[PDB]
């Protein structure tokens, strides 16, 4: 009786425009089905209104199956140049992204994974998510706990921050570094910890997220699985810790990071090193507790080490040496690592650093090391062996010179380097003798004249150790330091009128 | 007493890539990661 039991485009299209709404909801699973066959994909795909019925659906219907149905069948879709293009120019982005504030899984699944194929390869679709809201739906979904999708929601937020100012600022402003960095501390799936490092690497270059990234917790996290197996991990955490390192030289409980990066210092990888060796210089930047625990870990050897192996490499250099400069001073262990240096045959490689080929950066650092080495006695005569003072001098009258930034370091702060290294070495009477000797004297003098406050410290304090010696003290008075000596009595620095007092005493 | 300490940037080099290399892509990792969430 029944008969025509067993165009179909046209028909459904229709179906899913009827205001009746158990018709739409019916047609809606029709549809569905037939996307899951390639046969029936490319006839839905063609039909520019079947897809705009199909997205005028989904983000206006009530009924969750409907929901379900049409979003899948557009994620079906997904899978096709064609299918993208048809549900991008069909406003399916504004749509999507509405769906992402859906409390039903499987919509937003459908939701996410079809915005991510937009993502990967719609010309238009990173710039239309972000009008539509995208970043800020994204960023909100970071508390979910399915693993899998939250790796898929990080990588989304990875494409359209790459590169971005506006969209870093967007994700900050919707709190992303705390989520992200909850993601760290929490889960050990690989691929969600690798997706969501990529994310805060691009952060990390914010100047805006840099902050809250390190206040969330964030280098406690990321050095969390600086030991993991996964290396492409392991270096975006590096990376993005050192991004952030100057300004997380405040934080507690670092002590598991620290003892990481010291040990990574004896990588193979010569990336991994100078990542390590930059982080430590700036996570002991003002820090004593910091030096302490990297002292205690064998951090001054691990340095010495990392500074042989890089030769010229002023990358690694300039780092590891600013590293070992922090270490040597102001903090209880500061006197072990001064020795430290020493026993583990560094006082030879860090005089010659002081020579071409190194450039200013590195050579400041470098100076700074050597004063630091020079407040322990037993580092005097190894120091002067080496021909620490001539170079020094040489230095300080080059630097000098041009006072009356330099390869981007500013001369004064090398004339201040170099004598304040040179009035520590004074402590020794044999180095007064070769300082003496090099006709330092009326240079010392003339500093005493200079604008810089603590220039005329260190100036005044080498003449005072000087002055000790009956000669010495001669020679310095013959200079006519006295006139200038007598004023700074008056310094508003207390070092300053101290030192002159002494060598005014001595002078007499 | 001593040095006084000072800190680094890494702005070029935290810059570098977004600025001369385009963005890679983590499809051969996402693509069952997707399927299989679905």
């Amino acid at each position: 009786a029944v008969v025509n039991l067993i165009r179909a485009i046209p028909e459904l299209t229709k179906l899913l425009n009827d205001e009746d709404q158990v018709v739409v909801n019916k047609a809606a699973v029709m549809v569905h089905q037939l996307s899951k066959k390639e046969a029936s994909r490319h006839a839905i795909m063609r039909s520019p209104q079947m897809v705009s019925a199909i997205v005028r659906t989904m983000q206006n219907t009530n009924d969750v199956e409907t929901a379900r149905c049409t979003a899948g069948t557009l994620h079906n879709l997904s899978h096709h140049r064609e299918g993208l293009l048809a549900i991008f120019k069909s406003g399916g982005i504004p749509a999507l992204v509405k769906m992402l504030g859906s409390p039903v899984d499987s919509v937003l699944f459908y939701a996410i994974t079809t915005l991510h194929n937009l993502l990967l390869h719609q010309e238009g679709a990173k710039m239309a998510v972000r009008l539509a809201g995208g970043l800020q739906k994204m960023v909100a979904l970071l508390n979910k706990t399915n693993v899998k999708f939250l790796a898929i929601t990080t990588d989304c937020l990875q494409i359209l921050a790459y590169g971005n100012q506006e969209s870093k600022l967007i994700i900050l402003a919707s709190g992303g570094p705390q989520a992200l960095v909850n993601i760290m501390r929490t889960y050990t799936y690989e691929k969600l910890l690798w997706t969501t490092s990529r994310v805060l690497k691009v952060l990390s270059v914010c100047s805006s997220n840099k902050p809250a990234i390190v206040e969330a917790g964030g280098m406690q996290a990321l050095g969390l699985h600086l030991t993991d197996p996964s290396q492409r991990l392991v270096q975006n955490c590096l990376w993005t810790l050192r991004n952030l390192s100057d300004a997380a030289t405040k934080q507690e409980g670092m002590e598991g990071l620290l003892g990481t990066l010291v040990q990574l210092l004896g990588s193979d990888d010569i990336n991994v090193v100078t990542c390590a060796a930059g982080i430590l210089s700036n996570l002991t930047c003002n820090n004593y507790k910091n030096k302490m625990m990297v002292c205690q870990v064998g951090g001054i050897e691990a340095l010495v080490r990392t500074v042989l192996r890089a030769g010229d490499r002023e990358d690694i250099t300039e780092p590891a040496i600013c590293a070992l400069r922090h270490l040597t001073s102001r903090h209880q262990e500061a006197e072990m690592a001064q020795n430290a240096v020493r026993l583990h045959y560094g006082l030879p490689v860090v005089v010659k650093l002081l020579h071409p080929p190194s450039h200013w950066p590195l050579i400041k650092a470098t100076v700074g090391l050597i004063r630091n080495l020079a407040l322990c006695p037993a580092n005097h005569a190894p120091l002067r062996e080496q021909g620490a003072i001539p170079r020094l001098v040489q230095l300080l009258v080059r630097a000098h010179q041009d006072t009356q930034f330099v390869e981007g370091v500013r001369m004064e702060e090398i004339v201040e380097g170099c004598t304040g290294a040179l009035h520590i070495l004074a402590r020794d009477v044999h180095n007064r003798i070769v300082i003496r000797g090099l006709n330092t004297i009326p240079l010392f003098v003339q500093l005493l004249y200079s604008p810089i406050e603590n220039i005329q410290r260190v100036a005044a304090g080498v003449l005072c150790e000087l002055a000790q010696d009956k000669e010495a003290a001669e020679a310095i008075e013959a200079e006519g330091a006295t006139a200038p000596l007598t004023e700074l009595l008056h310094s508003r620095n207390e070092g300053v009128a101290t030192y002159a007092a002494a060598v005014l005493f001595r002078m007499s | 007493l001593g040095a006084n300490d000072e800190l680094i940037s890494f702005k070029d080099e935290g810059e570098q890539e977004e600025k001369s290399s385009e963005n890679s892509s983590a499809e051969r990792d996402l693509a069952d990661v997707k399927s299989s969430l679905v």
